[PDB]
């Protein structure tokens, strides 16, 4: 401002950015296989 | 025939050969386990003023 006159001039500008990415791995596996052979009926058990 | 795994006397024939008192087994055992899984997540956000 000088004489006479007045001039305000206000600006304002704000950002804001987030991301969240979350993955989790997890697996089990097993086998188990077996053979016999064995030479009264009792034996079978 | 004596008793073989059984009563106490068999009666056999002449036409039969043979009768036998062995004991023979055979086993088997083929077990299998899988189990999969899966997770997966995703987030996202944005705010602009
Ligand atoms: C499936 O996955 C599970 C792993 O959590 C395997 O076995 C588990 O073992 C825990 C041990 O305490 C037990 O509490 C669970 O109850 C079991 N899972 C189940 C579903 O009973 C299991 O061998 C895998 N495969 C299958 C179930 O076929």
């Amino acid at each position: 401002r000088v004489l006479f006159a007045k001039k305000t001039k206000v600006e304002h500008r704000c950002t804001t950015n987030k991301l969240s990415e979350k993955h989790e791995g997890s697996f089990i596996q097993g086998a188990e296989k077996s053979i016999s052979l064995i030479r009264s009926e009792y034996g079978a058990a | 025939v004596f008793s073989g795994d059984g009563k106490d006397f068999y009666r056999l024939s002449g036409n039969v050969l043979s009768y036998t008192f062995q004991v023979k087994i055979n086993n088997d055992f083929n077990y299998e386990f899988y189990n999969s899984t899966w997770s997966y997540v995703k987030h996202t956000s944005t705010e602009h003023t």
